[PDB]
């Protein structure tokens, strides 16, 4: 499990329950929380393991934000607001579906202003419909002043510092993320260091670290769907994937002021609480660390999925057609490596 | 060389590229 | 088959008969036997193809080569016997016996003079013994002045205007071979071009084309025997190797003054004849053309083999380890392209 | 560059190298 629900200051009661979480198939051990001052957290950020601090206080102007102040504030710019009849929003990538023309994704992208995407998300609550919403945009120049002071106001010396102890490259973007209750982003793994700012209600984070990739069964890079599990959670085909009876997870249910390390590499679900609200969240991508210099054996589990990856790549540049990548692999394996 | 090249890591994550 | 035993001149009766052939599970069709003035010989030959040219004179002064006059002319030098108690003598690169420390090699190789190699096969002969010899040598500056003359009387100018027209590399080397009937060399593939030059009895050669890897499983890169099929052919294993049950073979049975092109990437299996007396060889191995600089697609399947090959040398390179090659690729495969 | 590093053959034989 996650540990026991938090409770709230000034006997508020408990912030969420058990009742809240989605029922999978795996175990998992909870995600240490911890104050930013405890060495143990540096001890876990050195050592590319996730943690959750407390007390970092990296949003703490946008803990204030709702969509009423957002929708005053945020400017006339373009919100990519994604639309799907079913709870889960696996990620994909519209650039790759020419790979794969039989690929049809069950999430739709449509732009739009925050205005129009509270308006959508009102019609959908009044009319009882099943549809569900997920904005997920990139923040930029177009956000306005209020916005603007509350991203200066970010604990930019706190994570400023992280991105220098530990080598990381630059910020590369902030993605503001506005859900429905009972919305879920599907197992994956990210290419860049996260640091992820719990805003408005609650998600359930369940991460598993990169030596799982045996159990997790990505699809094929030239997939959309690169990086993403092919493991329905709500229904694993143990026949396709029997190593999804091995996986084991790390928990967190992180509430507003909470920050999440995602490490580079480590496979994470995320899940907004069964009736519990809109949540807000706010990540922060670095470009991990160079290669080192002088490389040391045996290699690390990170080290050997970059390989896979670049592997599946330059096969699929040097056939000429990402479809004859996997023909060429079974044949070096089928009876000589297998 | 080849080493160091398969070894490079990309820097792909969850949001559409325009 | 190979087809009709071909009939010596003089009315000297079939020079072989089909009760010398060893038996095998795969069919197989004849390799043309064309004259070296036929337009489809050369129409084979630069489309990579095999072709048996009866008419080269490619070697013709060697053509009265044997046991005594190569002993009393060849000089001094060492030459490598291999020694087996079985009629298989399987290939394998001794500075590869690391990577696999399991690996037995079922066949020994013993430097000596070429009068104690007529004296070891002059021992097992009388004695009844069972032991095999295979003298396989390449040809260099210590031979003697008679077979320098011998060597310098090849037709040269035939086999360079091939050289040429072809637009191979550098003759690398000519490979001296004296086996005993019954003597088999398995299947595998050569990296090079080769004209293989018969001299003294009879050899049936079964090849396979370049697209029949998937049928014939060569043992890993890393492996002692690189390029040579982990099949045995006398005891097909068809639950390890299925596709086996598919190869089918192109075959022939080349004579004293017979040439064999052996075109690069073509798998070939080898055997003296049974009952047939000693077989005499040399060959003449060309690197080949060059990558062209301009990439037409789809690829052949030599490119795709070297394609693999490279994928093998280089996940062996960058894990550290060759015995980590395996479990990489089969981590990239299970659940993801199979 | 990558399609000509893995296109690249060798030039290996059954002849025991020294
Ligand atoms: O932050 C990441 O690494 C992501 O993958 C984002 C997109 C799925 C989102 C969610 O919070 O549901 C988070
Ligand atoms: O000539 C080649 O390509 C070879 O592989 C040589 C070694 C096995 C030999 C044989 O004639 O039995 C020929
Ligand atoms: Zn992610
Ligand atoms: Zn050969």
């Amino acid at each position: 499990g996650s540990g026991e629900p938090r409770e709230e200051a000034g006997a508020l009661g408990p912030a969420w329950d058990e009742s809240q979480l989605r029922s999978y198939s795996f175990p998992t051990r909870p995600i240490p929380r911890l104050s930013q001052s405890d060495p143990r957290a540096e001890e876990l950020i050195e050592n590319e393991e996730p943690v959750v601090l407390t007390d970092t206080n990296l949003v703490y102007p946008a803990l204030k934000w709702d969509l009423e102040y957002l929708q005053e504030n945020i400017g006339n710019g373009d919100f990519s607001v994604y639309s799907a009849s079913t709870h889960k929003f696996l990620y994909y990538d519209e650039k790759k579906m020419a790979n794969f023309q039989n690929f049809k994704p069950r999430s739709n992208r449509e732009e739009m202003k925050f205005h129009e995407f509270v308006e959508k998300l009102q019609d959908i609550q009044q009319r009882g419909g099943e549809e569900r919403l997920y904005l997920q945009q990139t923040l930029n120049d177009t956000v306005g002043r209020k916005i603007v002071m509350d991203f200066l106001g970010f604990n930019w010396n706190w994570i400023n510092k992280q991105q220098g102890k530990r080598g990381w490259g630059q910020l590369t973007s902030n993605l503001l993320l506005i859900g429905m209750e009972g919305n879920v982003t599907p197992a994956h793994y990210d290419e860049q260091q996260n640091f992820f700012a719990q805003i408005k209600g609650y998600k359930r984070c369940i991460l598993f670290p990169p030596d799982q990739f045996e159990c997790l069964y990505p699809y094929p890079v030239h997939h959309p769907c690169d990086r993403q599990s092919q493991v329905d959670f709500d229904n694993p085909d143990y026949e396709r994937f029997p190593n999804f009876q091995n996986v084991v997870g790390y928990e967190t249910v992180v509430g507003p002021g909470d920050v999440l390390y995602i490490p580079m590499y480590w496979w994470h679900h995320i899940e907004s609480l069964l009736n519990g609200g809109i949540t807000i969240t706010v990540n922060f991508w670095y470009k991990g660390a160079p290669t080192p210099k002088r490389i040391e054996y045996p290699l690390k589990a990170h080290q050997k999925v970059a390989i896979m990856r670049n592997i599946e790549k330059m096969l699929g540049e040097a056939l000429g057609n990402p479809q004859e990548v996997g023909p060429l692999l079974n044949t070096m394996i089928k009876g000589r490596y297998n | 060389e080849v080493v160091k090249l398969l070894l490079e890591a990309g820097a792909d994550v969850n949001a559409q590229d325009k």
